């Protein structure tokens, strides 16, 4: 199982004086920071969202972005003028991956209008392929700027791993958790003319890998269809799993759930 | 850069004395260091920004102000005597930027100012047969304070190769605290190079002493700042 | 406008009458991020709901959970109503009891 | 946290140096700095990483896997790179500016003597007089030289001087005295002076 965090950056720009920026951040499946346009700080959504650093720490992340946030916005604007840009949605991914055998790994990825048009590589902004001309003058623009580079670099190469290593610490029995699932089967719409739709629904559980199959027996059903893992509020999974069948063959058929807090003691529903 | 105005700062015991940094650059910290011979650097105060300062673990003595941004004056009033280095901070990384440094001694006396007599001493006749090559050797001997700044001169011109000399000066009485120094330095020439008469050598100590503002009684001349050289011409 | 929105709606227990529950409204895979998103009872708006920060995929694609506390009853009908700048018109996706 | 070098350190003209340094406390977000004083001067800046090795023009800083460890690495050392190198953590966060520096490394970079030709010859005084000084040159560079136990002679340390335009280097000290029994067949300890060295005729 990977940890990796991910925080993510949505800012909006309607014209030149309506903006929002707005962020969270992502430890492997779970959210633990929050970053609203109406907020003063990134807030910390658990207790051990701060990880080892101290509060003097804290605090000079706080300004960081703080700062960050004011002047990337009146950059965006500025290169939106500077190269004739019509009003944008830019999105930002960075963070990191901690993997003991030095194998440690970061990113910084920058999109507008939901394409990929630059990332942090080594030690400089850098365009990638199919993203336009004009991107180009602003990585010129960019790498002019010596100090946001070298704090880029800080950040990924060090605040983040650090920061990282301390949340596997301080959140790691949350991290390791177990909530089991329940389930219960119902009728679906019918799918044709002579044909019934099981539909077996899972929810509850967390971690997120999860493995649900319709089954006769021990003969898994290859007609099942499984659909998206969706999150309900408290951090928890659902799942809908169908199968069209003939009229008669629903019966003797039953639905199987596995998941990592059962502990080998599967569910099974039979119709 | 930074600016430490002068290079070199000499005063009698009990009275204060304060030396300047002066940076052009738009650096906020500002440090002085503190280094004894053959000794690491010690901080004494840093000014993360104007209005503030902090010590370091060796501030008793030492004061410190910080009015403008682009100036840092130390001030002392046990130990004064040292080289005192000046440096600025720039944001991450974090690189320190130093000045060039001032020299200061003080002297429980100023009878203890002696300038240096200067003496040049010409080649050994077996090294030019030997190797055929010529070393002369300078010796600057008898001087207090040890701030000396010492030159080889070959037909009016400075030079360098060939020249080397001593990174320490010596005390010539290890006991005495106010001891006198000694400095030697070598300028090694090829034989035919100091064969020939028309080759003029010489060796340029210059001395920091006492200023016009110090007062002077003794009969013997007033040992302010001056150059002592001495000469040799090449021999056929 | 560039992607339209995909419109689930699950409850996070079996529907039961009379039983607590919880509606969700969950919306993905669109672009841009500007969106209005409301749970409907009987067709009216719901007033106290909730909703997770806005959040992104791997591809820039956002999603959202909208979600609200109810006591699903025979009576009562329940959808998610979506606004985006690639639709004409809401869509309503209704919440299928069984 | 802080870090640890040996206090001094010999290597050749024209050969690269490793110079070693130790944090073992070390934290990711901790900058290794390294800074160099040549004699009677200010330090200077000359490198700093993070997390990845880096190569200026004639210097490089290698890092461990586990940070707890670094190599300052100048490619090709000659004489004038003698100086007191330090190894310097600096917090990344930069919340404390109580910038402090330990004694380093002292390096001394030696002149690769290609024909030793130890000797002491005498110099006598150029205006006139009795005076005299003892000259100790062209030694390998593995000599060292100690000083008197006598109160009234003075010898220097070995130093090298580089005629550049022959490519010739040579070691040299320096020993002196006011007093009657002073002569250079004993001015320097019989100790350091190698079998070999040469005492021409008092002449
Ligand atoms: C890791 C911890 C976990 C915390 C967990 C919390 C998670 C919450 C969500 C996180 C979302 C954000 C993720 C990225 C955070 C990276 C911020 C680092 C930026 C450091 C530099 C900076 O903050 N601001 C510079 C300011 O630097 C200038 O430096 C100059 C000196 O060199 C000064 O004169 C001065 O003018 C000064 O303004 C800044 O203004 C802009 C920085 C923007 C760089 C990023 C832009 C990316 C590319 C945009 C392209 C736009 C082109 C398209 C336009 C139409
Ligand atoms: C943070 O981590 C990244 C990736 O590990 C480091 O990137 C590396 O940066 C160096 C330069 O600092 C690049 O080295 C080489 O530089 C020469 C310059 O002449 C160039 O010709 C080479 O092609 C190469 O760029 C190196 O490529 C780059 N590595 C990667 C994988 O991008 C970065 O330096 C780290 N920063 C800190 C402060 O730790
Ligand atoms: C997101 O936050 C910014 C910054 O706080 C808001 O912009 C400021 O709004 C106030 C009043 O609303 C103005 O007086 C300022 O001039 C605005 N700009 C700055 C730089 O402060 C912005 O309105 C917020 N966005 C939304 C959608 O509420
Ligand atoms: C900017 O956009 C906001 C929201 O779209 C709008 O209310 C405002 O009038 C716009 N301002 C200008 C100057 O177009």
């Amino acid at each position: 199982r990977l940890f990796p965090l991910r925080c993510l950056q949505i800012s909006s720009f309607a014209n030149s004086s309506w903006t929002r920026t707005d962020g969270l951040a992502w430890l492997g499946e779970l959210q633990t920071h929050s970053w609203s346009n109406d907020s003063d700080t990134v807030r910390s959504l658990k207790p051990w969202s701060q990880g080892t650093f101290s509060d003097q720490q804290w605090e000079t992340l706080q300004h960081i972005f703080r700062v960050y946030r004011s002047s990337f916005t009146r950059d965006v604007k500025e290169f939106a003028k500077m190269l004739r840009l019509s009003y944008l949605e830019l999105q930002v991914s960075a963070g990191c991956e901690v993997h003991p055998g030095n194998a440690s790994n970061n990113f910084f990825h920058v999109a507008f209008q939901g394409k990929d048009i630059l990332s942090f590589q080594g030690t400089s902004w850098e365009p990638t392929q199919e993203a336009p001309l004009w991107v180009n003058l602003a990585i010129q623009v960019l790498n002019q700027d010596k100090w946001t580079r070298e704090t880029v670099q800080w950040l990924l190469n060090g605040t983040c791993p650090q920061f990282v290593s301390g949340l596997l610490e301080s959140g790691k029995s949350e991290l390791k958790k177990q909530v089991k699932p329940k389930a219960w089967l119902s009728r679906g719409p019918s799918p044709g003319p002579g044909r019934l739709l099981l539909v077996c629904h899972v929810s509850g559980f967390y971690p997120k890998p999860v493995w649900v199959k319709w089954m006769r027996g021990e003969q898994e059903q290859q007609g099942t269809q499984p659909g998206d893992i969706l999150p309900n509020a408290d951090e928890t999974w659902y799942l809908r799993a169908t199968l069209d069948v003939v009229a008669g063959e629903a019966a003797g058929l039953s639905c199987r759930v596995k998941h990592s807090s059962l502990e080998g003691q599967d569910i099974v529903l039979y119709q | 850069g930074i600016t430490q105005s002068p290079k070199y700062l000499f005063r009698k015991e009990g009275q204060n004395v304060t030396l300047s940094c002066e940076q052009n650059l738009n650096h906020d910290a500002m440090y002085w260091y503190r280094q004894d011979p053959g000794q690491g650097l010690r901080l004494i105060y840093y000014s993360q920004i104007v209005n503030d300062f902090q010590k370091g673990d060796i501030a008793e003595g030492y004061s410190v102000s910080r009015e403008k941004k682009e100036s840092f004056p130390l001030t002392v009033t046990k130990n004064p005597t040292a080289f005192y280095l000046c440096a600025t901070s720039v944001g991450r990384p974090y690189e320190q930027y130093f000045g060039p440094g001032t020299r200061l001694t003080v002297t429980e006396d100023l009878k203890n100012v002696f300038p240096p007599e200067v003496a040049v001493f010409e080649p050994s006749e077996a090294e030019i047969s030997h190797t055929q090559k010529a070393t002369l050797v300078c010796l600057a001997t008898g001087f207090y304070p040890d701030h000396v700044e010492l030159s080889w001169w070959v037909n009016g011109k400075e030079v360098h190769s060939g020249v080397c000399t001593d990174p320490q000066p010596l005390k010539e009485q290890p006991a005495l605290n106010d001891s006198r120094y000694a400095l030697s330095s070598r300028l090694r020439v090829s034989a035919t190079f100091w064969q020939n008469p028309r080759n003029h050598f010489r060796c340029q100590v210059q001395f920091y002493g006492l200023s016009e503002n110090d007062e002077w009684t003794q009969d013997r001349a007033k040992p302010v700042t001056q150059i002592v050289s001495a000469e040799a011409w090449g021999r056929a | 406008i560039q992607r339209t929105p995909k419109i689930q709606v699950y409850s996070r227990h079996p529907a039961e009458n009379g039983k607590s529950n919880f509606l969700n409204c969950y919306v993905s895979g669109f672009h841009p991020s500007d969106i209005e998103v409301d749970l409907l009872k009987n067709g009216e708006r719901i007033e106290k709901v909730e909703h997770s920060d806005l959040s992104f995929s791997k591809d820039w694609s956002f999603y959202l959970l909208y979600y609200t506390e109810f006591t699903p009853t025979e009576k009562d009908e329940y959808a998610c109503r979506v606004n985006h700048v690639t639709l004409s018109q809401p869509k309503i996706v209704k919440w299928d009891r069984d | 946290a802080k870090t640890t070098q040996p206090n001094s350190m010999e290597s050749n003209e024209e050969e690269p140096v490793h110079l070693p340094c130790n944090h073992s406390t070390i934290s990711g977000t901790d900058y290794i700095h390294w800074y160099r004083q040549l004699p009677s001067q200010g330090p200077e800046y000359v490198i700093h990483g993070l997390t990845s090795n880096v190569n200026n023009r004639m210097a490089s800083l290698a890092i461990a896997e586990d940070r707890k460890s670094s190599t300052l690495i100048l490619h090709r050392a000659t004489l004038r790179d003698a100086a007191v190198y330090y190894c310097i953590l600096r917090d990344g966060w930069g919340g404390t500016y109580k910038y402090i520096f330990g004694t380093g490394t002292r390096l001394k970079v030696l002149a690769n003597i290609q024909n030793p030709d130890p000797a002491v010859y005498q110099l006598r005084d150029s205006k006139s007089s009795d005076k005299s000084v003892c000259l100790f040159t062209d030694f390998d560079s593995q000599t060292n030289v100690s000083q008197s136990k006598d109160s009234d002679v003075y010898i220097t340390d070995k130093c090298v001087l580089d005629m550049r335009s022959m490519d010739f280097k040579s070691n040299s000290a320096v020993a002196w005295s006011n007093k009657s029994d002073f002569a250079c067949a004993n001015a320097f300890n019989n100790s350091i002076i190698p079998e070999d060295t040469f005492f021409p005729s008092p002449e």
